[PDB]
This record gives structure tokens, sequence and C-alpha cells, in this order.
């Protein structure tokens, strides 16, 4: 893993600054030396406003502190694991990781994270070799790697008898699936199949119901998943299943400008054939309410052979020509019940049907009594228990009510794939005695502002961070505990726990969510009054920033782990809906058609919030029984320009892989913790007296040492086999 | 469950008492706050097992029963029986432990403080319970009929109130407290159907003539030309079959009961209609907070079920409203449940933190915590 010569270790081993000198005035300028930034020297201070002379350049010029950062020695250039640096600022990480991904070094470690920027080639660097290159190798010794991570992985599995879950999250696109698959294969011939092709298939199937097209991302998976490994009580695999959380569903009823719905709803209208669209009442992209709005095209691409190449791949999944079609007919229908529209009664409305063809479209498609369908819709009975309550609800609850079904329908679809592929996938006969939960799931997502789909998946995001930044901390102790460390200092994951809870918090003073909650609740809310809310209640939000005099009057602002985001919530009473009316579900149970009965062979509203808080548990709660481990995703240059890396997409990226932050955590220890010896050597040039690089009494030479240098007892500790210090001493 | 509280809804009364939980959308069991006693007791041929009987028990078995009424107005007459009434409705209809999630009691308004005490102490100490709040019934519709302003009318079997909301809270005078209500024109009705020639002598028959009214009871447009016209005794005339073998055949006098609400002298008093004690209650509010009350009128309760009641109102309330100002009868899809519907909400809110009594709060000031709370 270490002979560049070799294209299989030619992106992977780290050709860099080998100075190997201690001293430093030698390796590094006398000066101040100070997204890329260039080289300069402090001139003057005059506040923040310091004058630096941008020795890069040779220009004398005045520059915030906003911008200005002590740049690490020469000899760190590209090093293997970015927490090597002595002063942990990140104007160097950058650097680094500009200069290691020009270099070809796209794996890169960073403190616990194993990250992954995308090369947008092909790098050999993950053959059979390179696996027993890292088979059985204690991560250090060998470069970044995926491969080190799935080996220690695996090793606790086998030795350590301890679950484990891979974390892997960021960008999708930046190795999405190749990270994922990367896990697998190590294991593939470590730990050691055909069902997997399925999977592969399987994977744009669930594109077409799960993927959607955004103004960052074109095909970004609106819902987290992971792949549970199944592994012999040995260490081999034995088999594989896998589960959905927190699908958007609202992306499949609405679409905002430059966004499109699940790609499917394209997929299908532009390429069924005339006689599917016959069949399946397919009308055109603007016949619809559902996929209203002018974004329907995708620039230099085709629906109509990614419709094909899906139902081709459905076909090796073993869906049946008939269930195929059936499956679309579902699809059709979820439109067309968006075509349904209410009375306009000046009651909250029964409501009222003049003319319920759009209807009658769906329930033809479904094999279900329309009348049936309509009449229980406008007045929603809730059996109690003997006794049932004809719960008359008004037309835009209606409304809701059809879009509630259009959802639920859409969802019940995806799970039915969703079952399929584990059918496929999940062998019978194995053993399972311990697993790999492989996690695909999107980072942080910031727009210039942001709505309650982003708002949910930002609170996930902060859930999953937590188990991060709980896991670091315990991490952090552990080797406190091996040493003779005893600085505990906080766990770092109460940080997030008050930004949790200012979504999640619902009795006691409400949070935002739970706001939306009570506001979905009382008939006459508007989002207004939710903002009002907002602004009652954030006075008990440390996390929480109230808006402008004038902002104030709609747009408010969350103090996120990724940064401030400014969320608009002019229309969140829409979306926190969902009336899903279970009459329905029955009718569907008793339809004509087979397959919708399937899909509903068994059997309220609550809200959409509530329903991700729990699906969200279930996810975190499985992660949380495993043991964490850190893959990060980032795309370089959005132009696809392999090898051009761009530090501002990168920050960005950084911050909303929690690698920004996991530097903080870092900077709060002790990054630069030294051994012993290693610190008689790298400290005898450095006012070694007495005590040179070496000296009999291992703990107080080098304590000896310290009182010469003259270091602040709050910045170091004296360990086991390690000196721990902070970051930049 | 065990560690979090989610609270508990009883909606009692002498008409029907609503058993449900927080957060739900239609009662679990509903049954009057009647409790019924044997005539012979101890062995009988035809008995429940029982020497007392609640509810839904007591109405299946009025054969047999003395029914006595543990709430008659709203007031308690029996507390030992109220502790039978909620013990039918916690333990054997819900079948939850009070002595783990917070209740919620409804409270007609103006309700003496001997009620409260009587309440108050029994949920403090016969079913421990960690919180309970005291609700005011027809707040409670309003809540539930969507409004958070507005004539809040509440007008049943038991009693008749009116609590108009606005920025402020109705006081002592401007709630109203209407001795007119369904019990009235229950008693009425029976002494009009023996006018047709029916006798209905015992408590039990009482509550039979009550059960007529509920399915019969319709509200005249223009008494005069309709008691002409349902003279039909054929096509528009009707009769009520009692599961159990007795059919009441009732004509015109179908809609001669409700007149007697808004107009007593059909029984033969002087005193004021329901419409016209309701336009005294609105008297005591501001020209601007009246327009705004007489905008989102609210009415619920029983006598708000019956057919013509939505028209008839509406025409009474504009007889006795500015004609300058929005005058709207607000009539939520469910108005028999109303008060319980709103204890569910405001149950669910957090609100409800801020609103129920500790039982620390209770041992500590006693049954005073009531009024310390809120009065
Ligand atoms: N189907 C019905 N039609 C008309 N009135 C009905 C019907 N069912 C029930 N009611 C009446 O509605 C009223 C129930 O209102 P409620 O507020 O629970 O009563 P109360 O407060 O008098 O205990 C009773 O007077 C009952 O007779
Ligand atoms: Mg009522």
């Amino acid at each position: 893993s270490q002979k560049p010569l070799s294209d299989d270790e030619k992106f992977l081993f780290v050709d860099k600054n080998f100075v190997n000198n201690p001293l430093a005035q030698a390796d590094w300028s006398a000066k101040k030396l100070v997204h890329g930034f260039e080289a300069a020297s402090i001139k003057e201070e005059k506040g923040d406003e310091v004058t630096v002379e941008l020795q890069e350049n040779g220009k004398k010029v005045t520059l915030s502190k906003d911008d200005i950062q002590k740049m690490n020695p020469p000899k760190f250039s590209k090093v293997e694991d970015m927490a090597e640096l002595t002063c942990l600022n990140e104007a160097s990480v950058l650097h680094n990781l500009r200069e290691r991904y020009f270099s070809g070094l796209i794996y890169t470690y960073s403190g616990l994270f194993c990250v992954v920027i995308n090369p947008y080639k092909q790098l050999p660097i993950y053959s059979e070799k390179i696996i027993d290159m890292y088979k059985g190798k204690k991560r250090h010794e060998m470069p970044p790697h995926i491969y080190a991570i799935a080996d220690t992985a695996y090793r606790s599995m086998l030795q350590d008898r301890e679950d484990q879950s891979i974390l892997c999250t960021g960008e999708s696109g930046a190795g999405k699936t190749e990270n994922t698959k990367k896990v697998i294969q190590y294991l593939a011939v470590v730990a050691s199949g055909e069902l997997e092709k399925q999977l592969l298939q399987a994977n744009p199937i669930l594109e077409a119901f799960g993927n959607a097209k955004t103004v960052k991302n074109d095909n970004s998976s609106r819902f987290g998943k992971f792949i549970r490994i199944n592994f012999d009580v040995t260490g081999y695999i034995v088999g594989a299943n896998i589960e959905t959380y927190l699908l958007e569903k609202s992306r499949a009823i609405r679409q905002a400008k430059d966004e499109r719905t699940f790609h499917i709803f394209y997929y299908l209208i532009a390429g069924a054939s005339e006689q599917m669209r016959n069949d399946l009442l397919l009308e055109g992209f603007n016949n619809y309410t559902f996929l209203s709005n002018g974004h329907v095209p995708i620039p230099a691409q085709q629906d109509d052979e990614m419709f094909q190449e899906t139902l081709e791949a459905m076909t090796i999944m073993g869906f049946t020509e008939e269930e195929q079609t059936s499956i679309l007919r579902v699809v059709s229908s979820v439109l067309q019940l968006g075509n349904i529209v209410f009375k306009k009664e000046r009651n909250t409305d029964q409501a009222s049907m003049p003319d319920n063809t759009a209807a009658q479209k769906v329930c033809h498609l479904m094999g279900i009594n329309v009348t049936d369908f309509t009449r229980s819709i406008l007045t929603p009975r809730i059996k109690v228990g003997r006794d049932v309550v004809q719960k008359a609800q008004t037309k835009e609850q209606a409304d809701f009510a059809i879009e509630a079904l259009a959802k639920a329908k859409f969802e019940r679809l995806f799970r039915w794939i969703l079952t399929r592929v584990n059918k496929a996938l999940d062998k019978t006969k194995r053993q399972g005695a311990s697993f790999l939960g492989i996690l695909d799931i999107a980072g942080f997502e910031i727009f210039e502002i942001n709505s309650f789909e982003q708002l949910c998946i930002n609170y996930t995001n902060e859930k999953l961070q937590q188990l991060f930044n709980h896991t670091m901390f315990i991490l952090e102790q552990e080797e406190y505990q091996r040493e003779g460390i005893e600085w505990n200092f906080i766990d770092f994951g109460l940080d997030l726990q008050p930004c949790i809870e200012l979504i999640e918090r619902p009795t006691n003073p409400p949070g935002v969510l739970a706001l939306l909650d009570e506001e979905c609740w009382f008939p006459k809310a508007t989002d207004t009054s939710f903002v009002e809310k907002l602004i009652q209640e954030q006075g008990n939000h440390a996390k929480f920033q109230k808006s402008k005099q004038l902002k104030d009057k709609t747009e408010f602002c969350i103090l996120h782990y990724a940064g401030k985001v400014t969320y608009n919530a002019s229309a969140w009473l829409t979306k926190n809906m969902d009336p899903l009316n279970d009459n329905v579900t029955s009718l569907l149970n008793q339809s004509s058609d087979k397959f919708v009965a399937d899909l509903w062979k068994d059997v309220m509203f609550r809200t959409v919030g509530q329903l991700y808080k729990e699906q969200l548990t279930k996810l975190m709660t499985t992660l949380r029984n495993t043991n964490p481990n850190f893959v990060r995703c980032i795309i370089p240059n959005h132009e696809k320009r392999a090898g051009k890396l761009d530090a501002h997409l990168v920050l960005e990226q950084l911050r909303c892989n929690g690698v920004l932050e996991g530097i903080r955590i870092c900077r709060q220890g002790f990054p630069n913790r030294i051994v012993f010896q290693e610190f008689r050597q790298r400290y005898e040039i450095l006012a070694a007296n007495a005590i040179p690089k070496g000296f009999m009494d291992g703990k107080q030479a080098c304590i000896l040492m310290i009182k010469a240098l003259e270091l602040d007892p709050n910045l170091y500790r004296i360990g086991q086999s390690k000196i721990f210090f902070r970051t930049g001493v | 469950d065990e560690d979090e509280t989610t609270a508990l809804v009883c909606d009692n009364g002498s008409g029907l008492v609503k058993a449900g939980f927080a957060g739900d959308d239609a009662p679990r069991a509903v049954f009057p706050s009647i409790v019924g006693r044997p005539r012979h007791q101890g062995v009988m041929v035809g008995m429940g097992q029982k020497d007392s009987y609640v509810g839904d028990e007591a109405q299946s078995k009025r054969g047999i029963l003395t029914l006595k009424y543990p709430i008659e107005h709203g007031i308690i007459t029996n507390w030992d029986d109220m502790e039978k009434i909620w013990h039918h409705t916690f333990y054997n209809e819900l079948r939850v432990a009070p002595e783990e999630h917070p209740t919620l009691l409804t409270e007609a308004p103006l309700n003496p403080k001997a009620n409260r005490e009587k309440m108050t102490q029994i949920m403090f100490e016969t079913f421990n319970v960690p919180a309970m709040y005291v609700a005011i019934q027809a707040v409670l519709s309003l809540y539930a009929s969507g409004r958070t302003t507005g004539i809040v009318l509440d007008s049943g079997d038991g009693v008749t109130h009116n609590v108009p909301i606005y920025e402020g809270y109705a006081l002592p005078h401007a709630i109203m407290r209407l001795d007119l209500a369904g019990r009235d024109l229950t008693d009425y009705l029976m002494k009009i159907l023996t006018e047709r020639g029916y006798s209905f002598v015992t408590t039990a028959e009482r509550e039979i003539v009550r059960d007529i009214k509920e399915k019969l009871c319709y509200v005249a447009l223009d008494f005069e030309n309709e008691m002409a016209t349902a003279a039909s005794s054929s096509s528009l005339e009707k009769s009520y079959e009692l599961p159990d073998g007795q059919v009441i055949t009732i004509g015109n006098e179908r809609f001669r009961c409700p007149e007697t609400l808004f107009q007593p002298s059909f029984i033969g008093m002087e005193s004021a209609g329901i419409h016209e004690t309701t336009y005294n209650s609105i008297m005591k509010c501001d020209i601007d907070i009246r327009k705004d009350l007489y905008a989102n009128n609210v009415m619920s309760g029983g006598t708000t079920m019956y057919p013509g009641i939505a028209d008839r109102m509406q025409k009474e309330i504009t007889a006795l409203a500015p004609s300058t100002m929005k005058i709207k009868i607000i009539a939520p899809p469910e108005r028999k449940y109303s008060v319980w519907i709103g204890g569910s909400i405001l149950a669910s809110l957090s609100t409800f933190q801020q609103m129920w009594i500790t039982k620390q709060e209770y041992d500590e000031a006693g049954p005073s915590i009531v009024h310390r709370k809120c009065f």
C-alpha cells in the first residue's frame, strides 16, 4: 500500500515532504506565516484589520482576521490524517485536501473521518492486493482507505464481538454507491454474493421511487437507508437485508422551482408507450396537478430510457410483467389523485364533488368503488370500539386526505418494492450472528432558504451527528482511561442536544416542529400564527435565532450544526398534515386489483414531523446499538473536472459533514499527544539541557524538559505512554 | 405511559358521561350519570348480579332498578355515587390507572364551590391522581368549534349556559345560567303526551320520555302554520318505538316543546326565553365586543341537535341584534360531544401542564388549591 510505481498504490501512498527535522526554526518561517489562502506574513494589527504581506504575490494588503490563520509547517503537506497537524487550522486542512486530491490521494483521514473526495474517474487503488494490504493492519500503518475502516469493523465484529455500522454520509453522487461497494468488496474477499446483483439493480429502481432533483443535486435520495450485512458467528458473509427511513413523502405531491418529484413520475409519463398510457390513464405533464411547475425536463437527459431501464431492472428483480404494470397503475393513480379537487362549500366543506372523474380514474386503476371512496372521504368514519363515529371533515381536509392518500400509496408502493428487494437479497438460510449496518444517507442540506423538508433533514442529521459527537467523546475518553489523563471535559453530544430539543421537544415549551404540530391541530391556525408562536416560545430556546423586526413576519433562523439556516415557514401547515383515511385503506384491501389488495392486505392522521421522529428514533436506536464508523462524501468540483478541487465547495461540505466541527472537538482536547520517548526526540534540539533524546526515567525526564520549555499545565497532561498536548502546543 | 403523563378526559353530567383521553377523536364510552338500585336486592330472578348499577347498567335494567341522580344544573347530590360513576369511567370503560395518567374534569359555568370541593377531594384521595384540571364545559365547546372568541352557548337537558369569550373573559353576570333546559321540555312533553293519552308515572318512564324527545323533537319555524300542517295523522305524524315493547305516537306536539324553550308562556310562565336571556347576557359586553360576539355565535348541546334549530336560532338572534353587526351562528358538525372534544384538545396541548393541579399542591393547600390556581 506504499509504492507509487504501482497503479494500485499510485493514488494511495502519500508521497510528500520528508524533511524530518524537529527544530521549529528549521521547518517553519521565522515570520508570522499565514477558500484557498495565500502565503502571507503578518505586518500590523489594527484590530481585526490585520495587514499582511501576501507573500504569494508580494502584496501588502489589509485583511480581516476572519481569513487569517497560522499556517502549519510544510512538513505536514498532505499528511494521512488531518489530526496530525500541529495547530488544527482549517486553512491548512483545506490545503492538504486540495494537495492530496490533486496528487491522487482521494482517501483522507480526519480524526475519526474517512474522507472520500470524488475523483470522477476510476482509480485502481482497491484491488485484492490492496485488500490484503489492509487485511489485519492497524489503521495508521497504511494510507487512508475505506478498506482499513472495513478491516477495523470486521475484526471488531470478529475479534471484539461487536456489531458495527458504517455511517457514510455527505453529498449524493460522491462515491455514494462506490463507498458502500468498497466495504462490501473488502469483506467479499476477506469474509469469505449473487443476490446482490439484484440489489445493484434495485438501486436504480429505488432511485426512480426514491430520488428526486433539487438545486444542488440532481440525483438525491429523499430517504435514508442502510444495508445490514449479515455475518456468520465465525466472521463470514452469509446474507443481507436493507431498510429505509424518513421518505420525503411530500416530494411526491409537490416540487419547488428547479426541482423534480420522484423520478418515476416522469419516467412513466414520458417513457410509457401509447398502449401503456391508454391502459394506465396517463396524460401529459400539464394534465396533472401533481408535477405542476415548468421544471419538468433535465438538460441532456432522457426519461424514456431511464424508464425502460428501470423496467429492465425490475424484470431482473423478479417483478412479473403484470406486477410491473400494477406498480405503474399505482404511480399513475397517485398523479390522478392530484387531480381530485373538492366542492367550495362555505362551511368547512363536508365538501362536494360535482364531477369526480379524476377519482374515477383513480378507482379504475385501483379496482375500487369510487362512490364508497368519495363518500368516506367526505365524512371519514373512525372506529372507536363497537361504535364507529362518522367524523365529518372539511373540504380542505378532504383535499389533504387525497394528498395524504397519494403520499401513503406511494410509500406503500415503495415499501412493497423494497420488500421485494429483500425477498431477492435476503437469503433464507443463514447464520446472521452479527452484522454491519452500512448507513447510506445525505448530509446537511442548506439552500438560500430552507423549508420543512430540510428542517426534518437537518433535524435528522443532528441526531446522527450526535451519535458521532457522543461516540467521539467516548473514544477520546477511552484513550484517557488507557493513559492517566483526567481531563473529563464534557460530552460533546450536548452541543447538539438543545438543537435537537429545539425540534423535537413536545410538552414543556414546544420546539419549533412541535409548534407546527400544535398549529396543524387548531382549525383556524395559520402560518403567520405559527411564526408568532415561534416568537413567543423562542425566548426559551437558546439555539433559536429570532429574525429581524421586518423579517420576523415569516422567516426565522435556527443555529444548526452545519451553520445558521434561514427557514421560510410560509406554508408549513400544508406540509405537516397527512389526513389518511383508513376507510379507503380498507377499500383498497377490498380492491379488485389484487396487487393493490396485497399492498394493503391488512390494516391515524398524526403529523408528518411526528412520524419522522418515530422513524428517526428507530434508525438512531439501531445505529446506537452498534459502533459507529465514520465515512464522508465530498464533491470537490460540480463540473466533474477530475483533479480540480474547489475549497469553497469542500469547506461547505466539511461543515455539512461534521468534519470542520469535528476539528473543533479536537481543538477542545489534546490532538498533539506525544509519546514519552518521542517527546525527548522531538524536543532535544528545542532545549534538551540535562535531558537529551533518551533518558532513564521515562516520565520525569520528559517533565524536566517540559519545565525547561515552561509549558502551561492546562495545555497538557502526563499520561502512561503519551503526554497529551493541545492544538498549537 | 408510566413515566410520561398523557392526560385523561371525563365529561360527566346528568345527561351523558363521555369517557376518553387526551388527543382522542371520539368518546370511548357514553352513559348517563345515573346509578340504579334494585327494589328487591340480594337474590332476584331477573338481575345483573349487582345491588348497584351504573350508567348503561342502570338504563338496561330500568324495570327493576330505582334510578338515582348523583348529578342534578350540574349539582352533585351523591358524591359516593360520583365515585361509582368515575369508577365505571376510568376502571371499567377506559380501564386505565388514575394513579398515573392526569385527568380532566368538565364544569358547568358558575359552579358552586361545594361541587369543586367534592370533585377535587375524590380525585386526589379516592382515585389519587398525579394532576387534575377542571375545565369550563361551555368554553370547551368553543375550542371544539375551532374558535377562540364569540358567543359560547351550550344547551342540553341538564342546564343551559352562555359564556361569551372576547379579549377578556365573561364575569359572573355575563355568564348565563338558564333554568330552562331539555329537562323542562322533557317533563312538558310528558304532560302533553298525557293530553294525547299516555302516562309516565315512574322515574324510568320519565327517562323514556326523554329518550322519545331525542329522536322526534323538531324545531318549527312557523308554529301556527306548521301546527295545522302537521295535523296529518298519517304522513307527518311519527311514533317512537322503544326497544322493549312500547310505541309512543306524537303528532304536531313534536314542535310544541321547543316553543317553551323560546317562549315559556307555552308552559304558563312569564320567564324570558333562551334567546332573550342570551340577549341579556350579550348586553353585558361593549358595543365593539358584542359585534364580534355576534360574528362568531357558537352554539352546541342537545337542543342544537334537533332539525330546524339552525334557522330558528339565527332568526331569533337577528331579532335581538343590531342589523349593522355581523351575525352568524357557528354550528360544528359535532355538537353532541363538543364539550368533551374541547377537553381532548386542551389536554393534548402542552398548555395542560400550566393549567392542571398536582396532588402535591392539593396535599399542601388542601381543597383550597382549586381557587388558588384559578377561580
Ligand atoms: N340523534 C340525536 N338527535 C337529537 N338530539 C340528540 C341525539 N342524540 C343525542 N341527542 C341529545 O344531545 C344531548 C347530548 O348533549 P350533552 O351536552 O352531552 O348533554 P348534557 O350536557 O345535557 O349532559 C342530549 O340532550 C341528547 O338527548
Ligand atoms: Mg355542547
